């Protein structure tokens, strides 16, 4: 296998789970009880980009779906969105910089910096039922740290 | 998931022979293979890690090779003390299980007192550093019940070293149970054991607490304390292991 890929789930500092709101919308909320299995799993591909011992360049796409997380500028502001990439031409090792995330691990928590937008990480508000957006204030009010849980394929 | 396949299961060689153990994976991990040695009645030890990296303190007669989807262990010179079970492992993704196990038997014609000595050196258990993990809490419990396993950590950094939990049933391979972060957040739990177990750590008493709830018959096995040492998911030190048996106390007279 030229490009390896694993599947894992992401949770915020409040232990919230990422769920698909609309076809191209992601939300972060508390998921417990027997509703935990509604969790969305993301596939991490070993792409090409800025690599280090702490920061690893990986792609983020929905498991068994051609929906990938993309970082673009909308109205002079960097925003996150879901792009429907070619189902037969994706994924690939050399992915577009807007689809390349810099998964860093400073301590026990992991941070996802955008390769397209340096110092901009995936953020989510502390509040419940809040959507996912791109923030440039890591360690501020909005959650900028996440967890990684490997699932069964 | 990503299964493992070893070859052979058992073999007989002479003292000084070049033993070769083949290990195959169901997924092209490329370079994420681990090799462990479990002595009869003792705790397993990490001989080879990262596919081709020897452990610090491991005999030079132990070499590891392989790349891609095929790995091989090579013993430059098989000694009578090398009698044990060799189980490989992958640290790329789930389920983080071991192979079938390869047993190496030393075929000796007969030299009278052919065996060896003990283990240890100057300072062992006395004037020197000694890393030790002692688990406790095991016993016989009724199905559906709960049990709290505790592992005592000593001889090393408790807040600098991360650890995990692995179980091995009698006459079976080793299966991952959970991960217990040194920080206290990232909770790695496979869908298989998800919800069944819960981990907790005490930095004051230097001990790990494993809460086992809603135990099933398939949970019957030995639980070993596993410890890491880097940023990768590998174990370099294993505890003694605590036996947990789930059965009913309801029995008649024989």
């Amino acid at each position: 296998a030229p490009v390896r890929s694993l599947n894992c789930t992401l949770r915020d500092s409040q232990q919230k789970s990422l769920v698909m709101s609309g076809p191209y919308e992601l939300k972060a909320l508390h998921l417990q009880g027997q509703d935990m299995e509604q969790q969305v799993v993301f596939s991490m591909s070993f792409v090409q980009g800025e690599e280090s011992n702490d920061k690893i360049p990986v792609a983020l796409g929905l498991k068994e779906k051609n929906l990938y997380l993309s970082c673009v500028l909308k109205d002079d502001k960097p925003t996150l969105q879901l792009e429907s990439v070619d189902p037969k031409n994706y994924p690939k090792k050399k992915m577009e910089k807007r689809f390349v995330f810099n998964k860093i691990e400073i301590n026990n928590k992991l941070e996802f910096e955008s390769a397209q937008f340096p110092n901009w990480y995936i953020s989510t508000s502390q509040a419940e039922n809040m959507p996912v957006f791109l923030g440039g204030t890591k360690g501020g009010q909005d959650i900028t740290d996440f967890t990684m849980q490997f699932v069964s394929s | 998931d990503i299964q493992m396949t070893q070859s052979p299961s058992s073999l007989s060689a002479s003292v000084g022979d070049r033993v070769t153990i083949t290990c195959r994976t169901s997924g092209n991990i490329h370079n994420y293979l681990t090799w462990y040695q479990q002595k009869p009645g003792k705790a397993p030890q990490l001989l080879i890690y990262n596919a081709k990296t020897l452990a610090d303190g491991v005999p030079s007669r132990f070499s590891g090779s392989g790349s891609g989807t095929q790995f091989t262990l090579t013993i430059s010179s098989l000694q009578p003390e090398d009698f044990a079970n060799y189980y490989c492992q992958h640290f790329w993704s789930l389920p983080f299980t071991f192979g079938q196990g390869t047993k190496v038997e030393i075929k000796r014609t007969g030299g009278g007192g052919s065996g060896g000595g003990g283990s240890g050196g100057g300072g062992s258990g006395g004037g020197g550093s000694e890393v030790q993990l002692v688990e406790s809490g095991g016993g016989l419990v009724q199905p559906g019940g709960s049990l709290r396993l505790s592992c005592a950590a000593s001889g090393f950094d408790f807040s600098r070293y991360d650890m995990s939990w692995v179980r091995q049933a009698p006459g079976k391979r080793l299966e991952w149970v959970a991960y217990i972060s040194s920080g206290g957040g990232s909770t790695y739990f496979p869908d298989t054991v998800k919800g069944r177990f819960t981990i907790s750590r005490d930095n004051a008493k230097n001990t790990l607490y494993l809460q086992m709830n809603s135990l099933r018959a398939e949970d019957t096995a030995v639980y070993y304390c596993a410890r890491q040492n880097k940023k990768l998911t590998w174990f370099d030190y294993w505890g003694q292991g605590t036996l947990v048996t789930v059965s009913s106390h309801h029995h008649h007279h024989h």
